[PDB]
């Protein structure tokens, strides 16, 4: 699990710099996928 | 995780990136696990 | 029990990937079922 | 008895794991083209062993295969259930083709793989049916849906639980093959050691020796 999670956590946070209240979600979104919140 | 992925990825919906997310949902449709075997030449 | 302290380990956040699986293990492993290798600079040199 | 199924007790085997390690080759070698078209490529397998290749009682790569199949972009070669199979014709331009690779399935085998519908839900490729339909209920006893339940599961998997213990039954189906999409080269006469994809086999003996030796037979004894 631990494997997976890295590396959908990367190429996330890498499309997410590509596309940098549309922008108020994608800043959450980068605060959330900054750390391992994604599983709590 | 995965309902989490899936959801912001469907936010995220709304070139590069296209093909980024392309890659992004293959990718979550196989995760990766180990194979482990006996070692033939120690 | 035997695993109780690499268990302990994975879950701490503390050798997130390379320590733990190098502590495991003889025994052979791949990290996938299929794994292809679409150029490789030691394999060339065949 | 009851979780004989669970992956809990068939995944990892440190004791004596199941499955053996295949290494392929992929290669084409152009010879005497202008400098008429020679056009050879081969596909080779062999099992990772201290065993030599002179060696009898050795395994053919063709033991353990089922399908293989190339789709040129020529004519589309198939191959029905030899260490190599090598395929020479006429032309020099280049082509880019598909392989497919079916692997030979044992019955002892207990793992069936998901459909792109489940593996979403379920961080998990392979598994038995207990597996799937017990980490659907907890899924759908997690996000409260509960004896009516209606959402993610819908739209992903396309009205109670008698009805999504077939859907499911529905969704698992029988191994896939491997797909790759691989180049001849002209100009490049030998491209053997560029492309090479190593496979899991099943070790039958494994399998035989471990389920004959469960838990629950033992407890029995």
């Amino acid at each position: 699990f631990n494997q997976n999670s890295s590396k959908i956590v990367n190429v996330l946070s890498k499309c997410l710099n590509l596309i940098s209240e549309i922008r108020s979600q994608i800043d959450h979104f980068k605060s959330m996928l900054s750390k391992p919140e994604t599983l709590s | 995780f995965n309902q989490n992925s899936s959801k912001i990825v469907n936010v995220l919906s709304k070139e590069e990136i296209r093909s980024q997310i392309d890659h992004f949902k293959s990718m979550l449709s196989k995760p990766e696990t180990l194979s482990i075997g006996k070692n033939p030449f120690n | 029990l035997k695993y109780t302290k690499l268990i302990a380990a994975a879950e701490d956040g503390s050798r997130s990937t390379k320590d733990m699986i190098d502590a495991v293990f003889h025994l052979r492993y791949q990290p996938d079922g299929v794994v292809v290798h679409r150029d490789d600079p030691a394999l060339v040199g065949k | 008895e009851r979780s004989k199924l669970s992956q809990e007790f068939l995944y990892p085997h440190l004791n004596f794991p199941n499955v053996k390690f295949l290494r392929i080759f992929i290669s084409n070698v152009s010879e005497n083209q202008p400098w008429n078209a020679t056009w050879t490529m081969r596909i080779e397998g062999r099992l990772l062993d201290n065993v030599q290749a002179n060696d009898p009682a050795r395994e053919k790569f063709s033991s353990f295969i089922e399908s293989i199949v190339v789709d040129f972009k020529l004519e589309s070669v198939k191959w029905q259930y030899f260490d190599g199979l090598d395929i020479k014709r006429v032309g020099s331009e280049n082509v880019e083709c598909t392989i497919s690779i079916l692997r030979k399935s044992s019955p002892e085998e207990p793992f069936m793989s998901y459909s792109p519908q489940l593996t979403a839900i379920i961080g998990l490729k392979s598994g038995t049916s207990h597996d799937a339909i017990f980490s659907i209920y907890k899924y759908i006893h997690l996000n409260e849906l509960l004896a009516f339940e209606n959402n993610r599961n819908n739209h992903n998997s396309n009205k109670l639980t008698d009805l999504l213990s077939l859907i499911n039954s529905t969704h698992l189906l029988p191994l896939q093959p491997i797909e790759i999409d691989y180049t001849v080269r002209v100009d490049k006469a030998s491209t053997y050691g560029e492309l090479v994809l190593d496979i899991e086999v099943p070790d039958v003996n494994a399998l035989k020796f471990n389920n004959t030796q469960r838990e629950s037979q033992i407890g029995a004894a």
